[PDB]
């Protein structure tokens, strides 16, 4: 999913931690890049 | 004309004020507090937290959370949180006129630091913002240039060799055993004399006993023995239902885990070994000036019997022909934030910030090459 | 019998069999464990110390050390447990009735040897033994007489060159960089994806995770950009318990200090400097037999990229007209043995050994004037 | 004022002054340091390169690097720098009024001599300059004529013999082993007793240990035997972070180097016999008055035993009819500057300066039709 911006959970494990961490970080760079491209 | 604003952001607490001043203005502890699950008290009509203070003083009916574990922040909402509360709440400040300066300490993940630039530029919009490692900052507020410096915290204990403004990275040392650690063995080792203190709300009085009985002894076997010998080491504590506890050999028993690990299962070596692997790993040149200039700082170094227990154990580590000088200011609490200050203020480091069209530009990830 | 022996004490490994043979017959880690933890159980036959894959599967309740660091022996009696476990346990032999073969870097102290010579007449006492060094036994196995030996281990790295049967000892160079400071250095860059191995135990699962994983890229520059685009060089790797852990860059960065030391914080050159040092070093009408002639021994040089980059960068150093050949032979991690069993069996070796009567005549210093 | 400039640029050290005067006014290293590791303080006056006794006091987080190697400029920007330093912070004046005298070693290459002339005509620019041999300049110091001179420096050992004036160039021999080589195969003989050099700064406190601690011996098998025999000659040295060592035999095994050059590989013969083989290349009527004339001159002539042998090894040599005399002045270190000096002192050299208008009018190969 690529929507998704924050996800509240205290994981246990620090694989799907890094997983999770990329995702978001990932999700929010869309944002960024379309906040960029819609930029003229 | 803008002001900027100096935040440390600790695994324990949270410091944060205004760039120029003495002091920071705002120290809490970087707690997250949440409806317990039995069904007590659902009459507080809140929205889903409680910050900070806030939690603290109704920890009768939350449980408690951190939302940083051994220096590494594991939960980025609640981490919003903190900073939302010491942004509006506590320094009564609007984010979007004052530069940011944030700490971090050394060996951490790259994406911790990219997600602090992310969420301080896009969801409490800074004009520029700035990552420092925490040493670096000590040694500002120490007013020296060369010096190792040993930053133990709430969930870290790391050693950062330093000469004439280089850093050495390969002999960082990071060793997970700090104040919280201690806070649990403390927890531990009051059920032998019938205490039992289990729940979150507990640790807390325990962290309290640990701040105020607590100290670090010269030699641990002879004060065990004089422990065993007489009652005159032995101190009383009134808990908040009004009842007494008397503490003897804990108080010294409880910080030397930093000194002896495997008290509580460990297998590394104590600080003091730490810190001269930490000085054996850099060049034969600069030895001697890392000897004169061991530099502590953080909250886990404030027990008052810390630098002599220190000065005795590397000088017995170390050559007999050597000067070892530990420096313990009675600020050192603070130092990392008081550097923060020192930093911000200074007029050469204006043009070092990261502003909002740089990271507009470049995305999350010119904060390596912009900061160290 | 008198079928002589050949053992290879590297930092990491022992490989112990018998002359004549093609294969050692014992391989195991070259560690000592001792317990850490309180013994609760009695009997069920507990050992006070374990040596070799007997501590490698008890890891988890042991702390393990290597008596040798950087092909130097630095505690001895754990030596002592080492030859002994290789001598009546593993290879269940008497070794009162066999000769004894062993290898040395270049560039160790002389009083490793002696004291080797002494134990090995002394306390498990042979007819005679003999100290060799291990990249003469390299070029013994690849079956030629000249060339220059690249021998990457556990704990050193050296490179030796012969023309024609004689070595040349002003060109010889050893760099203290080897397995396991790449084994170091993995955990210490494990740390950026959040992953904490700290203990001793861990650190055998950081060398497995080097040695199924990790790779040499033929350029680092362009890999790295490749790594930063797609996740298309991201392996996964499942830990003793269960968890599964994802590996980008970390595969690639491990060995390149090989060929950057500066990464660890080391003044010096790479492997493929080194060579072209030692070439250039030695007189000009061997060059030519010398660049032809790269033999590759050690298990340092088991990564599927190493021969092809060092291929490319001696070729860039060296002259356009000179023909660069590596030679990577699939059995290279144990070829010194195999040279030690092609040394015993020669019978121009034969009146080469140091007997008993001449090790009492002399004392503990004849084997300087006997062996290289 | 137009008082002349004397500049002595050796492959170690840097000996500049003004003429007519006794002892040079700057002697210093002649190294450029460039920082290593990563810096973290901003401002604090930092330099991205450092010369000299700065370079050498800040060696622990820096790379040396020498401009000259055996007697060859290798790299000119750091020359420059060296020339600047020399020129600007060290005598404090102004080049473009005062003539410059400098240095060369016999057999350079010609480039060599011509780059030095168009930096110090375009860049540093003098009313005059001349080049002179360093040899001949030792002979003017020592305040006679006639004699055969042995320099030996830092990265080449030349013998010139002069006889009442006129040089024999036929005869000038040229070894390129000195100080630098005796340090590296120092370093590497030091590996014998377990202390590892590696890196540049620990080269100099190697070179520092064969300073205070070398010596030559009178009969090497003689004093091996005694070394062997009982540890009356080891001596004692604190390294700079306190670990003190201890050598014995390495004291008089590094110097023998320059008359046993095969030690490190070298075919050549060693100083005396080339001292003796000058001799026998000259005419047989100016031989005895070269015998009674062996001066020395040099840092390398600074070991407390070379005289003695050289006397014993030249008297060993030459004909038992013949008085054989080693002249070794207590100044003798620094004996190139003071023949410099008497050399720019003279009335009659002052017509034998290379002009602006002559350099113009010629280019950069005036320096051959002048100068020897
Ligand atoms: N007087 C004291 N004696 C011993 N420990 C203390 C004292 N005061 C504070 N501490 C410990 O210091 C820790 C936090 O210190 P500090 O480094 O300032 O915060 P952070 O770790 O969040 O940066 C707390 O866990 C606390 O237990
Ligand atoms: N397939 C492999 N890829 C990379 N490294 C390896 C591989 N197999 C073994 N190694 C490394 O080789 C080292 C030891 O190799 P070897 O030279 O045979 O032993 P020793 O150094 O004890 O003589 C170990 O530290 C291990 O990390
Ligand atoms: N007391 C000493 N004993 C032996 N060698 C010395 C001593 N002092 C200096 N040296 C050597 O002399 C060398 C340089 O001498 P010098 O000729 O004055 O400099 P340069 O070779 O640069 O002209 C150095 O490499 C140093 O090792
Ligand atoms: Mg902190
Ligand atoms: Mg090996
Ligand atoms: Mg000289």
């Amino acid at each position: 999913n690529a929507t998704l911006l924050k996800f509240g959970y205290h994981f246990t494990q620090q694989g799907p931690r890094l997983r999770a961490s990329n995702a978001m970080m990932n999700n929010n760079d869309l944002v960024r890049k379309r906040r960029l491209a819609d930029l003229t | 004309e803008t002001t900027a604003l100096v935040c440390d952001n600790g695994s324990g607490l949270v410091k944060a004020g205004f760039a120029g001043d003495d002091a920071p203005r705002a120290v809490f502890p970087s707690i997250v507090g949440r409806p317990r699950h039995q069904g007590v008290m659902v009459g507080m009509g809140q929205k889903d937290s409680y910050v900070g203070d806030e939690a603290q003083s109704k920890r009768g009916i939350l449980t408690l959370k951190y939302p940083i574990e051994h220096g590494i922040i594991t939960n980025w909402d609640d981490m919003e949180k903190i900073w939302h509360h010491t942004f509006y709440n506590e320094l009564r400040v609007a984010p979007e006129e004052h530069p940011t300066l944030l700490t971090e300490a050394p060996l951490n993940p790259k994406a911790n630091r990219e997600k602090m630039t992310q969420i301080m530029f896009e969801t409490f919009n800074v004009p520029a913002m700035y990552v420092a490692i925490q040493a670096v900052l000590s040694l500002y507020a120490s007013g020296r240039t060369t010096g190792i410096v040993l930053d133990s915290g709430d969930g870290v204990t790391h050693n950062v060799p330093i000469y004439e403004g280089y850093a050495l990275p390969h002999a960082i040392m990071r060793l997970d055993l700090a104040g919280r650690d201690l806070t649990d063995y403390l927890m531990k080792i009051l059920t032998e004399r019938g205490y039992s203190f289990v729940t979150t709300a507990e640790r807390e009085i325990v962290r309290d006993i640990k701040e105020k009985l607590c100290y670090v002894a010269l030699d641990f076997e002879n004060e065990m023995a004089t422990a065993a010998s007489s009652s005159s080491l032995e101190k009383s504590y009134e808990l908040p239902d009004g009842q007494v506890i008397t503490i003897g050999n804990e108080r010294f028993r409880c910080p030397e885990t930093l000194f002896q690990p495997s008290f509580i299962g460990m297998e590394s070596a104590g600080i003091h070994e730490t810190t001269y692997n930490s000085i054996m790993k850099c060049d034969i040149d600069i030895r001697k000036d890392l000897y004169a200039n061991n530099v502590m700082s953080g909250g886990t170094t404030m027990y008052p019997g810390i630098a002599d227990r220190m000065q005795k154990e590397i000088t017995a580590l170390a050559p007999s022909t050597m000067k070892i000088k530990i420096i313990a200011p009675p600020e050192r609490k603070y130092s990392v934030w008081i550097g923060g200050s020192i930093l911000a203020s200074l007029s050469t480091f204006q043009q070092m910030w990261i502003t909002k069209q740089e990271y507009d530009e470049a995305g999350p990830s010119i904060v390596h090459r912009k900061c160290f």
